[PDB]
């Protein structure tokens, strides 16, 4: 009795591997986006100091 | 150097200098000044060093290693004079730490070569032991009154050779 | 040139260090034992 | 002050007995030696706030270190940092303006602990 | 915009079956890269003085047009596609909440039947073997292969 | 190095130089008591083990119950001694459970523990230390079988690796099979014998137990102390070929030194 009734208890909150996953592409996300705008202004800081270096 | 020469004189003066009833010189020759003011601060805490009444127990003289080698191959001789009034017209016992006197020695060696002397030994002056002799042999207890001299010897390396 | 007692932990090579550890190793666990044997002689001689 | 000076009693007692590398006692004081000597170093030119370095220190000398093997404690190391900058500022900021592990900051400290060996 | 939930993992090691620890291991460390590199990322890109950049260019038209044409100009963001896993949530809810829940508490309640049945008996000082006979079936000796007395076998 | 360092090795090599000549002489002197008092132990354990190899007896092939026994010591310095003994009772260790058997393992001797304190280290039924610091005697034979029929693992075969002594710079490695009683009565050779019922047939085997112990302990100290010999022996050679290349080191040193504060004396006196 004791087995099932804390397997059961368990199996109840089998949800955090969903709830990682879902973190988990968030972050995915915002470090793409983070890189986005890294990129961006990497490449124009670039080009102005181009021109001033000149 | 880091073996405890400074830690052992600063306890043998907080154990014979504190209850000791004779009076006590302290000569700094060519240490760090900070332990200097830091010898100053814990007398001055102690009490043996009194700055409001004329209680004071301790004479401080100091030539610390910022000085130039004239200053620190003599004020050995002013903290040896300063002991020698006391152990002479006071007539009473005196306790007399001198801290190190390996730098009498050395800078007695940083001049020698300005001064025209050929080098001895692993260089240094040739007048090494006469010049250590003249001093170390008025540091005494003679028949009218009595030095208790403690010193403290930098040895080069740990080599005691 | 000679030799002198007490000269392998004065050299402090490798010898040296290995028998330092081979003493104290061995005096660690005598200690272990004495302080146990203390231990059931203190409550032994409680009352 | 708290805690480094533990650790420097442990490293102390460990460098007497490491030449060798049996008893229970003295194979646990080996592992803590081990276990503070990589919780020591370090990379090039990222030094660590204060409070950071008594977190670490503290997570190493309090035994918890002890259960990981060696070669992984960098991991940790790296790991629980980049945990506790984001996490738990608060009590960061809580040891730096206090500057002491006062009793509720230690049973914090014990439940990060606690709670990030076992995951991880 | 960031406010992640908050995770527990010594609980989240108790729900992985042994033919999977091997992806939970793999979550677990991509999960630990992607907050490294999001600390490492800083919480904004740095501001920029455009003014001083364009008060030392010769060309300060072109400046001030790279300048404008950063200013209409955005950046795109991903979407939820590669998230497709949505999914999965539903299907768990058949297992843990329908499937496995209902079939779990169907044993236990067979559990419990069984449980009373057994607390519920009558003291076996005076009891008979026909008691032991019907609450456990094991004491029966088998007539269809041991007929004859003693029916339990006498090598035994 | 500086020419302290170079007086500190000299010195350090020079005192090891002289412990290794005198732990040689010690080893030698109980070396030549050890094989005076293994030449009777020799024969008597020789005649003991006579029954085995004059009615010959197949272990039976039905039977998984093992255990390996390892002869060695508690002292080091002996060389391949106790490598030897721990790789062989591991090569037999491993072929017994790939074949399928339950091993077991008693180490006679702290070395042969330590050697396999990392791999069968549960197999230990049971070591015995304090070995080699006294020439072994059949007390501590009988010690030993004492406590391993006591040790209730009634195994079905037995094996003991010892290092046989061939010559004063040579010694083999032996196995030497243990049969117990099932293994004996269960032997058609054994059906000859008279009046052989199964309690002093087990009485003999316990004696034979024993018997096969005090062998391989008398083969196995007059091996290990021949060994130590012969590895002090080695041991002191290369420190004095050490020390003669330090002397030469410290040698030059000590002129270039000499040399050098020299040449910093004459250059002070023409630099005035
Ligand atoms: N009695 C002592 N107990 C513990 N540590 C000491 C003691 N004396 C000296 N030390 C150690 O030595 C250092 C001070 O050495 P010190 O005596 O000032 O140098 P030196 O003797 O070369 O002038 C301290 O940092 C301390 O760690
Ligand atoms: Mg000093």
């Amino acid at each position: 009795i004791d087995m099932e009734k804390s397997q059961q208890a368990l199996v109840q909150k089998r949800h955090y591997l969903f709830d990682v996953q879902r973190n988990n592409i968030a972050m995915a996300l915002e470090v793409t986006y983070r890189e986005r705008l890294h990129r961006v202004y990497r490449e124009v800081k670039n080009r102005l100091d181009y021109h001033i270096s000149v | 150097a880091g073996v405890g020469k400074t830690v052992l004189i600063m306890e043998l003066i907080n154990n014979v200098a504190k209850a000791h009833g004779g009076y006590s010189v302290f000569a700094g020759v060519g240490e760090r000044t900070r332990e200097g003011n830091d010898l100053y601060h814990e007398m001055i805490e102690s009490g043996v060093i009194n700055l409001k009444d004329a209680t004071s127990k301790v004479a401080l003289v100091y030539g610390q290693m910022n000085e130039p080698p004239g200053a620190r191959a003599r004020v050995a001789l002013t903290g040896l004079t300063v002991a020698e009034y006391f152990r002479d017209q006071e007539g009473q016992d005196v306790l007399l730490f001198i801290d190190n006197i390996f730098r009498f020695t050395q800078a007695g060696s940083e001049v020698s070569a300005l001064l025209g002397r050929i080098p001895s030994a692993v260089g240094y002056q040739p007048t090494l032991a006469t010049d250590m002799g003249t001093m170390q042999e008025r540091i005494t207890t003679t028949k009218k009154g009595s030095i208790t001299s403690v010193q403290a010897i930098y040895v080069p390396a740990d080599d005691l050779t | 040139v000679r030799s002198s007692a007490g000269a392998v932990r004065d050299a402090g090579g490798a010898f040296g260090k290995r028998e330092q550890a081979e003493e104290e190793r061995y005096f660690r666990a005598r200690a272990k034992e004495q302080l146990a044997a203390l231990k059931k002689h203190h409550e032994n001689e409680i009352s | 002050k708290q805690v480094a000076g533990t650790m420097k009693l442990e490293l102390a007692q460990y460098r007497e007995v490491a030449a060798f590398a049996l008893d229970a006692a003295t194979q646990q004081l080996l592992s803590r030696g081990v276990r503070l000597t990589e919780l020591l170093k370090q990379g090039q030119y990222s030094p660590m706030a204060i409070e950071e370095q008594v977190a670490v220190i503290y997570a190493g000398v309090r035994g918890y270190l002890d259960k990981l093997e060696p070669s992984k404690i960098t991991k940790f190391e790296n790991a629980f940092l980049s945990h506790v900058i984001s996490q738990h500022q608060a009590l960061l900021g809580k040891i730096r303006t206090d500057g002491k592990i006062s009793e509720e900051s230690d049973a914090k400290l014990k439940e990060i602990v606690t709670n990030f060996l076992a995951g991880f | 915009k960031l406010a992640l939930k908050t995770i527990d993992w010594v609980a989240f090691g108790e729900i992985i079956p042994r033919n999977q620890k091997a992806v939970a291991n793999s979550l677990k460390s991509w999960n630990e890269t992607l907050t490294s590199r999001l600390a490492t990322l800083p919480e904004k890109p740095p501001a920029i003085d455009w003014a001083y950049y364009k008060a030392n260019v010769a060309k300060a038209g072109l400046v001030d047009d790279f300048e404008k044409k950063f200013n209409a100009l955005k950046v795109p963001i991903p979407e939820d596609k590669y998230t497709a896993q949505v999914d999965a949530e539903e299907k768990e809810d058949v297992k843990s909440c329908a499937e496995f829940l209902t079939q779990s508490k169907t044993r236990i309640q067979e559990y419990e039947k069984e449980l009373e049945k057994m607390r519920n008996i009558i003291p076996f000082d005076q009891m008979t073997i026909e008691d032991l006979n019907e609450v456990f079936p094991e004491t029966k000796l088998d007539k269809k292969k041991y007929p004859y007395w003693p029916h339990r076998p006498i090598e035994t | 190095a500086t020419l302290k360092d170079i007086t500190r090795r000299l010195k350090s090599i020079k005192n090891i130089q002289k412990i290794t000549k005198s732990m040689k002489m010690v080893a030698a002197a109980k070396y030549a008591r050890a094989e005076r008092e293994l030449k009777p132990a020799r024969v008597y354990g020789v005649g003991s083990l006579a029954l085995y190899e004059k009615a010959d007896i197949k272990t039976p092939e039905d039977k998984k119950k093992h255990l390996i026994i390892g002869v060695s010591s508690d002292r080091g310095l002996c060389g391949a001694i106790h490598s030897s003994v721990a790789k062989q009772m591991k090569s037999e260790a491993a072929n017994l459970a790939a074949a399928g058997k339950e091993v077991k393992i008693i180490g006679v001797g702290d070395k042969i523990r330590s050697i396999l304190h990392r791999t069968h280290s549960d197999q230990f039924l049971v070591t015995f230390k304090e070995v080699g610091r006294r020439p072994p005697t059949f007390g501590d034979a009988s010690v030993i079988a004492l406590e391993l029929l006591n040790s209730g693992y009634e195994f079905d075969e037995g094996s003991i690796i010892f290092n046989r002594f061939r010559s004063v710079i040579s010694y083999k490695t032996e196995e030497k099979p243990i049969f117990s009683l099932d293994t004996i009565s269960s032997a058609e050779s054994m059906s000859i014998y008279d009046d052989i019922d199964a309690d002093v047939l087990r009485n003999y085997q316990e004696y034979s137990l024993a018997n096969i112990i005090y062998y391989s302990l008398k083969e196995s100290t007059t091996s290990e102390q021949s060994a130590r010999m012969t590895a002090m022996d080695n041991a002191s050679k290369n420190a004095s070929e050490m020390i003669d290349k330090l002397t030469l080191t410290f040698n030059r040193t000590r002129q270039a030194v000499i040399t050098k504060e020299l040449i910093e004396i004459i250059s002070g006196a023409a630099a005035l």
